């Protein structure tokens, strides 16, 4: 609902990263966050999603490894994580609680790409 | 083609019933459930409920639920939405209307809406 | 298949970050799917095609977002300039232009 | 003899168990087709209802069912929300008994306990004054669906004057995209409801 | 400006009522004409745009005709939902937004 994120991030040309997403007031628990990388120009590039019940991750095959969502469930801020950052890589990414794969399941169910990330403009400009 | 010609308009006082008629315009009327919109003065819609005249019981509005005694009597070539318990909530422009379930086998153009005239109701 | 502006009259001042729901109906990629601005009466400019993305003519101060079925156009810091009437496309399946979610004023 | 003593000290066996699906369907962006009563099995819990009883006026708080308190207090394995979309004539139909034209062919709802079944109007938010011809519902489907299925099956309607295949001209839709305008009526404004 | 008003400016009308609303300005206007209508309690909404072509939204039961000095916003059939008064801003190709009195089509 307000889906707290990162800001610019500056990452680099060979590290990683842990962006913030402060699941918001919702109950966390009964949900999943999808996420999607608006490269720039690019529309959105499929991200992959984490349910936020158990953590069942459908990926991207572009950050197969890179790409490594992970959460405080404690705290409630989903941590979309990407090895693989570079200059070419430096690209915003957004949250989006998936209610395409409704959670729980790793199904798709009715409904959205439901609300989303402030946003993580990713700066890992050189 | 059908015209389901209502009452008029004037206002009505609190505790008393307000009256109004989706009056019968040349038959076409038997299927036709006389259901009853509401229409809020200029904050919302609304549906006032209707009767189900269409053999059996009444429909009531899920706005108002349980003083909407909302009557309609069809061979009389008169419907009335018989809000008794009225207040000041009105305010409003109640249309008859050929409410979804109330198509013709004829008149399929007025296909599931042949709306009326309105009513305005206030303090 | 279809598209809901749903802000139709989002009344946020300039210079605050807004949300505008052009909702979809599919999982849409908006490969196809885009927004097109138009001046409150005129001919519809190419907003946003990529449905996000933001091309040579939009300023920064445009903002927004979104896929399947819930595309929320966040906008940014507001302007006059992004006071036209700005219609959410969709380039898949049919064109259906959206009708909606002006940014309003006082 | 001598001794009593009061306080209450009644430090409870959770911690910070998972609430529910609630506050999900009662804040959900996008809910099924209306046929595909989209119930799931509420999750494990603390469905602590309360939540419940702070929202702002729902225009449908009624409990189908027991009353609308107590909710929170029982303990059920799952009140199974179910989420679809309508417009307020088929709203007046999702109540126990109430047959009516959507519970006449879409929805129904048993004789009691729909949960706290928790309608309200989404005029912003399912409909644009373009008259949004979104979401698909079924009149003429064939005719009553027993209490409370999921109908998923949208079986075609038997509208004869022909054998082929019942439909009468061809194709007779039990796909109604809802069709309505923030214009009409609420019996025809969009509709986004919860249902337990 | 052409400091726009419409003349019919007060068209009483019901259901069908074969309809003539027509923004005449003071001056000629070509292809630069608005056709409003507004929505009472609520913000405007801006049915057609130069002469014709209704915007996607508020149904061609009001639509937009009339090429001339005089541009004519007939409705063909209007129901009693179509109360909305005609007034009809000026799309001038650098903005000057000069909006109307208010045609009203009505119902008994």
């Amino acid at each position: 609902v307000q889906l707290v994120q990162s800001g610019a991030e500056v990452k680099k040309p060979g590290a990683s990263v842990k962006v913030s997403c402060k699941a918001s007031g919702y109950p966390f628990t009964s949900y999943g966050i999808s996420w999607v990388r608006q490269a720039p120009g690019q529309g959105l590039e499929w991200m992959g999603w984490i349910s936020t019940y158990n953590g069942n991750t459908n990926y991207a095959q572009k950050f197969q490894g890179r790409v490594t969502m992970t959460t405080d469930t404690s705290t409630t801020t989903g941590y979309m994580e990407l090895r693989r950052l570079r200059s070419d890589d430096t690209a915003v990414y957004y949250c989006a609680r998936d209610y395409t794969r409704g959670a729980w399941f790793g199904e798709s169910l009715i409904g959205g790409f439901d609300n989303w990330g402030q946003g993580t403009l990713v700066t890992v400009s050189s | 083609q059908v015209q389901l010609v209502q009452s008029g308009a004037e206002v009505k006082k609190p505790g008393s019933s307000v009256k109004v008629s989706c009056k019968a315009s040349g038959g076409t009327f038997r299927s036709h459930v006389i259901s009853w919109v509401r229409q809020a003065p200029g904050q919302g819609l609304e549906w006032m409920g209707g009767f189900i005249p269409l053999f059996g019981t009444t429909i009531y509005a899920q706005a108002f639920q349980g003083r909407v005694m909302i009557s309609a009597d069809e061979s009389t070539s008169t419907a009335y939405m018989e809000l008794s318990s009225l207040r000041s909530e009105d305010t409003a422009v109640y249309f008859c209307a050929r409410l979804f379930p109330n198509g013709d086998p004829n008149s399929p153009e007025d296909g599931f809406d042949i709306w009326g005239q309105g009513t305005l109701v206030t303090v | 298949i279809v598209l809901t502006q749903s802000p139709g009259t989002l009344s946020l001042s300039p210079g605050e970050r807004a949300t505008l729901s052009c909702r979809a109906s599919q999982t849409v990629s908006s490969t196809s799917l885009a927004w097109y601005q138009q001046k409150p009466g005129q001919a519809p400019r190419l907003l946003i095609y990529g449905a996000s993305s933001r091309a040579t003519g939009i300023p920064d101060r445009f903002s927004g977002s979104g896929s399947g079925t819930d595309f929320t156009l966040t906008i940014s810091r507001l302007e006059p300039e992004d006071f036209a009437v700005y219609y959410c496309q969709q380039h898949d399946t049919s064109l259906t232009f959206g009708g909606g979610t002006k940014v309003e004023i006082k | 003899n001598f001794r009593v003593q009061p306080t209450e000290s009644i430090v409870r066996f959770p911690n910070v168990t998972n609430l529910c699906p609630f506050h999900e369907v009662f804040n959900a962006t996008r809910f099924a087709s209306v046929y595909a009563w989209n119930r799931t099995r509420i999750s494990n819990c603390v469905a602590d209802y309360s939540v419940l009883y702070n929202f702002a006026p729902f225009f449908a708080f009624k409990c189908y069912g027991v009353s609308p308190t107590k909710l929170n207090d029982l303990c059920f394995t799952n009140v199974y929300a179910d989420s679809f979309v309508i417009k307020g004539n088929e709203v007046s139909q999702i109540a126990p008994g109430q047959t009516g034209n959507i519970a006449d062919y879409n929805y129904k709802l048993p004789d009691d306990f729909t949960g706290c079944v928790i309608a309200w109007n989404s005029n912003k938010l399912d409909s644009k004054h373009s008259g949004n011809y979104d979401y698909w519902y079924r009149l003429f489907r064939k005719s009553k669906l027993k209490p409370f299925e999921r109908d998923i099956s949208t079986e075609i309607y038997q509208a004869g004057n022909k054998p082929c295949k019942g439909k009468g001209p061809n194709c007779y839709f039990p796909l109604q995209s809802y069709g309505f305008r923030p214009t009409y009526g609420v019996g025809h404004q969009p509709y986004r409801v919860v249902v337990l | 400006d052409i400091q726009m008003t419409q003349s019919p400016s007060s068209l009483s009308a019901s259901v069908g009522d074969r309809v003539t609303i027509t923004c005449q300005a003071s001056q000629d206007i070509g292809n630069y004409l608005n056709w409003y209508q507004q929505k009472p309690g609520k913000a405007p909404k801006l049915l057609i745009y130069d002469a014709s072509h209704l915007e996607t939204g508020v149904p061609s039961r009001f639509s937009g005709s009339g090429s001339g000095t005089d541009f004519t916003f007939t409705i063909s059939s209007l129901q009693p939902e179509d109360i909305a008064t005609y007034y009809c801003q000026r799309y001038d190709d650098l903005p000057s937004y000069t909006f109307g009195q208010g045609t009203k089509v009505e119902i008994k």
